[PDB]
């Protein structure tokens, strides 16, 4: 890219790299609370929500 | 001893509404045994319960 920028005047190239640390979490324990409901019918099939 | 008619004031009534996805079907029936309605309809449509 440095070779391109020195050879060209009206067109330039660029390069960059950034790191990432993304913390994951809510405010309290009660905010990460989840629930579900599962049924099993007599034919063997399952309904989940 | 002679027979008898139930003569419920609400005659046999039902509405059957397909959802349009995965052949989902909701039946709204005047019945006593919703599980039986679920079975005979699922068996007829060759669908899991």
């Amino acid at each position: 890219v440095e070779k391109f920028n020195a050879e060209n005047y009206w067109k330039k190239k660029g390069l960059a790299m950034v790191p990432l640390k993304f913390p994951v979490g809510l405010g309290s324990r009660a905010a990460g609370q989840a629930a579900a409901l599962v049924h099993i019918y007599l034919d063997g099939s399952v309904l989940v929500t | 001893m002679g027979g008898q008619e139930h003569f419920y004031m609400e005659t046999q009534s039902m509405l059957v509404v397909p959802k349009g996805e995965d052949q989902e079907m909701d039946v709204y029936v005047s019945t006593q045994f919703p599980k039986y309605i679920q079975d005979i309809v699922a068996s007829t449509l060759k669908l899991p319960a």
